[PDB]
DNA sequence: CTGAATATTGTCGGAACCAAGTCTCCATATGGAATTAATAA
DNA sequence: TTATTAATTCCATATGGAGACTTGGTTCCGACAATATTCAG
């Protein structure tokens, strides 16, 4: 680790003469400039405010504002009531909001380091609401100049103050009222005030373009199969809310070899004889399968030596591996050749939320560096002749994958939900000609390539952003 | 019979894992090294630096 | 009759946290893969 | 007779677990200010 040596006296500093291991860390000697709160920012008092109870009003908490200062207000009635929100207007009623002043920089209590400082430019309208674990901070040296001042830069050491007191890590506004910010950095950061607002809001308005047509990684392989089979997506999800499913003992027996007569099972069976109501392709799967693997899923070290090894969060809608290791294993098993992944092969996920199980990938990515895939996958090599496994990965991704997936997988922990090759040799998918696939493929390929290409300018933006503001502040 | 006066402390790496890897590591030694000229880590680095009296 | 009582309210501080979200590593039968004594022949 | 499956024991796979881990921010007790009252000689 570290061998920081101090001198007791150094524990004298701040009036709580504290003295773990981080502070004294952030403390050391000084000879530069030095700046108080004063000449800076100032804090503002907390106020109850006056709600009115005739419109919806919004409110923020601090998981419903990101890492980029962006919030995402929930809107909330007085009228509603609901059980569903009542903490919500619980915590209200109690006195946990607060309403910005047009000007200030709320920044996050507990836990800083997750950069949730936002800010209330002046020019704005739809006022929303925050909770008192923000702490309004209103500058005098203009919003914009103190916000990218403390969002990219002056984070060593807001981060440095927190309380970790055994438990949550927590920023208090006495100890906020004590950083040694630099002046070289307010004051170069001032001397360029005419442009670098100017340049910054240039690259913020391309975020903001950006993420106008910005569309989620999953609604587009939940659009193209809707698009192309053509069955109406406002119904589908609303015959999965009624749940009132009657069966007969008869029922329980057609096609079930293994007698299961659980409730989502019927389910299962009656989604099934909607999804495929005008679609005349379902082939049984399990005569196009010719083999199933597991893997090899030993004690793993995160970040250690040894091979590495994929986990669930490695398979994504789009059947694309992620090809991203973080355990890594240094076990043997005499056999380990037979778990390396190696491209083209066909992985479905068994063991997830109920919601999350059977999502496929294929390994797209070319990889020299032999990689194992847990006991949490199931290999499946099939006949490349009639499914074209990308094709088959997408649709098990679609909610073709979902709605049988969620209601067909077994286990008593809904939890880790788990799927067996007996749901995937019993599995009735639609399968069209080769000509109709490899059309419904591209398409998607080609909206989600450009959805992604639509996701590197956004960070490469935010980061030119933060790079000016370095290069700036260190002129 | 013993250790060597010339390395004494095990600041060599050596065959330290030969004393793990098979057979002798049924008979590696479990105890936790004192050092007192070189540290690598904090155990031994609070033995030189702590003055109790 | 001045008093700073006590006696509450209502609100900052703070939690050997722990509610949300979601990834796992390991026992254990199995079943098949090896036999066997069978089995006709 | 030379088979014989139908009986066996022996390991690699497959299924399942009164689950278990992890990132992150919420409720809420509990002091405690500010009441919050004074009576009381």
């Amino acid at each position: 680790g570290l061998i920081q040596r101090r001198n007791f006296s150094t524990f004298a500093s701040e009036p709580s003469v504290r003295f773990d291991f981080n502070y004294m860390k952030s403390v050391t000697p000084t000879t530069e400039e030095y700046y108080t709160y004063k000449s800076l920012f100032e804090v503002v008092p907390s106020t109850v405010p006056t709600l009115d109870e005739s419109e919806p009003f919004k409110y923020a908490e601090i998981g419903h504002v990101s890492k980029n200062g962006e919030v995402f207000p929930v809107t909330l009635s007085f009228e509603d009531r609901d059980e569903l929100n009542e903490d919500l207007f619980k915590k209200i009623e109690k006195g946990d909001i607060f309403l910005p002043e047009r000007g200030n920089i709320l920044i996050s209590a507990i836990r800083p380091y997750l950069n949730k400082i936002v800010l209330i430019k002046e020019d704005d309208k739809t006022d929303i609401y925050f909770t008192k674990a923000f702490i309004q901070i209103k500058p005098l040296i203009n919003s914009r100049i103190l916000y990218y001042a403390l969002r990219t830069i002056f984070s060593e050491k807001i981060n440095a103050v927190s309380r970790q007191g055994k438990g949550y890590p927590t920023l208090k506004e006495d100890d906020l009222k004590t950083i040694q910010f630099s002046k070289k950095v307010i004051d170069n950061l001032l001397a360029k005030e005419e442009e670098l607002i100017s340049n910054i809001d240039a690259l913020e308005k391309d975020i903001k373009e950006l993420k106008s047509i910005q569309r989620s990684k999953k609604e587009i392989v939940d659009e193209v199969f809707s698009s192309h089979f053509n069955i109406n997506m406002v119904e589908l999800m609303a015959l999965d809310s009624q749940r009132r499913v009657d069966v007969g003992l008869s029922s329980i027996s057609s096609l079930n070899s293994t007698i299961r007569y659980s409730y989502r099972w019927n389910k299962m069976k009656l989604i099934q004889k909607y999804l495929y109501r005008d679609i005349d392709c379902i082939e049984p799967l399990g005569k196009y399968i010719l083999s199933s693997n597991n893997g090899w899923s030993p004690e793993s070290v995160v970040g250690g030596e040894g091979i590495p090894i994929l986990g669930q969060e490695h398979l994504e809608f789009d059947g694309v591996l992620n090809v991203s290791p973080t355990k890594a294993t240094t076990k043997t098993k005499n056999n380990m050749e037979n778990f390396f992944i190696q491209e083209g092969d066909l992985f479905i996920s068994r063991g997830n939320t109920v919601d999350l199980v059977g999502l496929a990938c294929v390994v797209e990515t070319e990889v020299t560096e032999d990689i194992i895939y847990p006991d949490l996958y199931i290999r499946l090599k099939i006949d490349e002749k009639v499914i074209h496994k990308k094709y088959l990965a997408l649709l098990f991704n679609s909610f073709f994958g979902r709605l049988y997936f969620k209601y067909v997988s077994k286990g008593k922990n809904q939890t880790m939900v788990k799927i067996s090759s007996n749901e995937l040799l019993n599995y009735y998918l639609p399968i069209p000609p080769m000509e109709e696939q490899l059309e419904i493929v591209g398409k998607i390929e080609e909206q989600i390539g450009a959805q992604n290409e639509i996701e590197k300018q956004i960070e490469e933006k935010r980061n030119q952003i933060r790079v000016i503001i370095e290069e700036t502040a260190r002129s | 019979n013993k250790l060597k006066e010339e390395y004494s402390e095990r600041d060599d790496e050596e065959l330290i894992n030969h004393f793990k890897h098979g057979v002798l590591y049924q008979y590696r030694s479990e105890d936790i090294l004192l050092r007192n000229k070189t540290v690598h880590k904090i155990l031994d680095e609070i033995r030189q630096g702590v003055i109790w009296d």
